[PDB]
């Protein structure tokens, strides 16, 4: 079940990298290999109006 | 009520609580506020079929753990 | 492109869908062959319908290239095979799978959208009259797709 | 190492819920029951300009 | 409140602090009983100092308070154990930790904060003469401390 | 290889030199954790390290175990 939560972190673009960068308005979250390729969100069309580079702590 | 699945675009498999007079409204705001995804880009699949707006799960026979599918909004052509 | 192709084959293993099959033909990760069932109480019911799939090397920053090998009657998909499907060309997105994909093309089959047809006269005899459009698809579900 | 999953996710003024809730500019993120009283970023005390609902699939 | 109060107790179990224990005396959750060690290398050493700290209902999104109960010589701490200390004030995080209080706690007892001090008389002496301050630090660690 | 412990309680492993300053360190914390310099406060045992000095001059070893805490002030 480590599985499941390590999969809720996976970049759903490239499937493989963990998620660092959210999108906003819209809120999903990508990879930061995946980021600069994307000018809408994969997820929900959104446009991209900026990037931020998200921190656990 | 009851619950069906719906797996969303990304894949995971996600739970709701429905009325089986529910509208496909109804549920593509449930959608919504758990996955992020604003209903005009929803569509929502079962058994192969596309579920319209205007009418409810009962009008596609969808029962107790019934599993929808969904994908971005197309365009046919 | 081959890392994520290799991790979407490995969920069609684990959860696959109802109604779709998918896999490579050869040891060509990026040549892929389909299997769609044709959807219930629908004029393709009973039918198994064959496409191809083809990756780009830059999947899945584009699209990849399907196209039906059985011949089917249907007003969004010509003799070619070949499917009029926005999220194919300029609606594509990346986090969309084959999965997904394969998916949206079976929904087109009961709800064949006649807005910019592929195939006109198609769109016109279901247009018109959908008592011969059924019979029509019935018969092609027939010979082709059994 | 699950422990280092389920405690990254972890909301970190709470102690309880899942993180959901980005802090823009900063990046840090707190659960949504938490987030609203905020105005100051509880990790780094950066001014939170606005936050921004994720949806971690 | 009560929750966030467990947490920090399971974990200050799960991970005992050098040189600090807190935790509840009786069955009041709310309440709890602190001890800390005089660092290494300042007047303090060698010192044991207690404290009461008493959480707010809205805990942590209010500071919980706290005070010394152990006679101590320094310039943000009076004769009511009150403590000076922003963390406990306006600058508090509803991020901290009764840990990290007692280690901010420390932290204040080898570097005293020069602006705006508890004890205006200690803050004179320590700004002026400082073989002073430390000595009578010491005296009144021997004494009370030990 | 040595070892932080950050505001919320994570612990972080690091990598440096004895020759690396408190400041420097700080700026690691700051590219891991996110987290501005001038809010970061670290201490050794029960002590401050302050900017000027170096992890060799506070006597940190292998593994040593190093906390971050809020920035303080205030009399
Ligand atoms: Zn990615
Ligand atoms: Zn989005
Ligand atoms: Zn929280
Ligand atoms: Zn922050």
């Amino acid at each position: 079940q480590l599985r499941r939560l390590q999969e809720e972190r996976t970049c759903k673009v490239c499937l493989d990298r963990a998620v660092s960068i959210v999108f906003v308005p819209c809120g999903h979250l990508v990879c930061a290999e995946c980021a600069p390729g994307l000018q809408l969100c994969p997820i929900c069309r959104a446009p991209v109006r900026s990037r931020v580079r998200t921190f656990l702590s | 009520s009851m619950q069906i699945f719906v797996k969303t675009l990304t894949g995971k498999t996600i739970t709701l609580e429905v009325e089986p007079s529910d509208t496909i409204e109804n549920v593509k705001a449930k959608i919504q506020d758990k996955e992020g995804i604003p209903p005009d880009q929803q569509r929502l699949i079962f058994a192969g079929k596309q579920l319209e707006d205007g009418r409810t799960l009962s009008d596609y026979n969808i029962q107790k753990e019934s599993t929808l599918h969904l994908v971005l909004r197309l365009r046919g052509g | 492109a081959l890392k994520r192709i290799h991790k979407e084959l490995n969920d069609l293993a684990r959860d696959p869908p109802a109604q779709c099959r998918a896999g490579p033909v050869g040891d060509d990760m990026f040549h892929w062959q389909a299997t769609i069932m044709g959807p219930n109480d629908s004029p393709y019911q009973g039918g198994v319908f064959f496409l191809t799939i083809h990756f780009p090397t830059d999947y899945p920053f584009k699209p990849p290239k399907v196209a039906f090998t059985t011949r089917i009657y249907h007003p969004a998909i010509n003799s070619n095979g070949s499917i009029s499907l926005d999220i194919l060309r300029s609606q594509w997105s990346p986090a969309l799978t084959i999965s997904k994909v394969l998916l949206s093309i079976c929904s087109l089959l009961c709800d064949p959208n006649p807005d910019d047809p592929l195939v006109p006269e198609i769109a016109r005899i279901y247009k018109t009259d959908r008592e011969k459009y059924n019979r029509i698809a019935r018969e092609w579900t027939q010979k082709y797709a059994m």
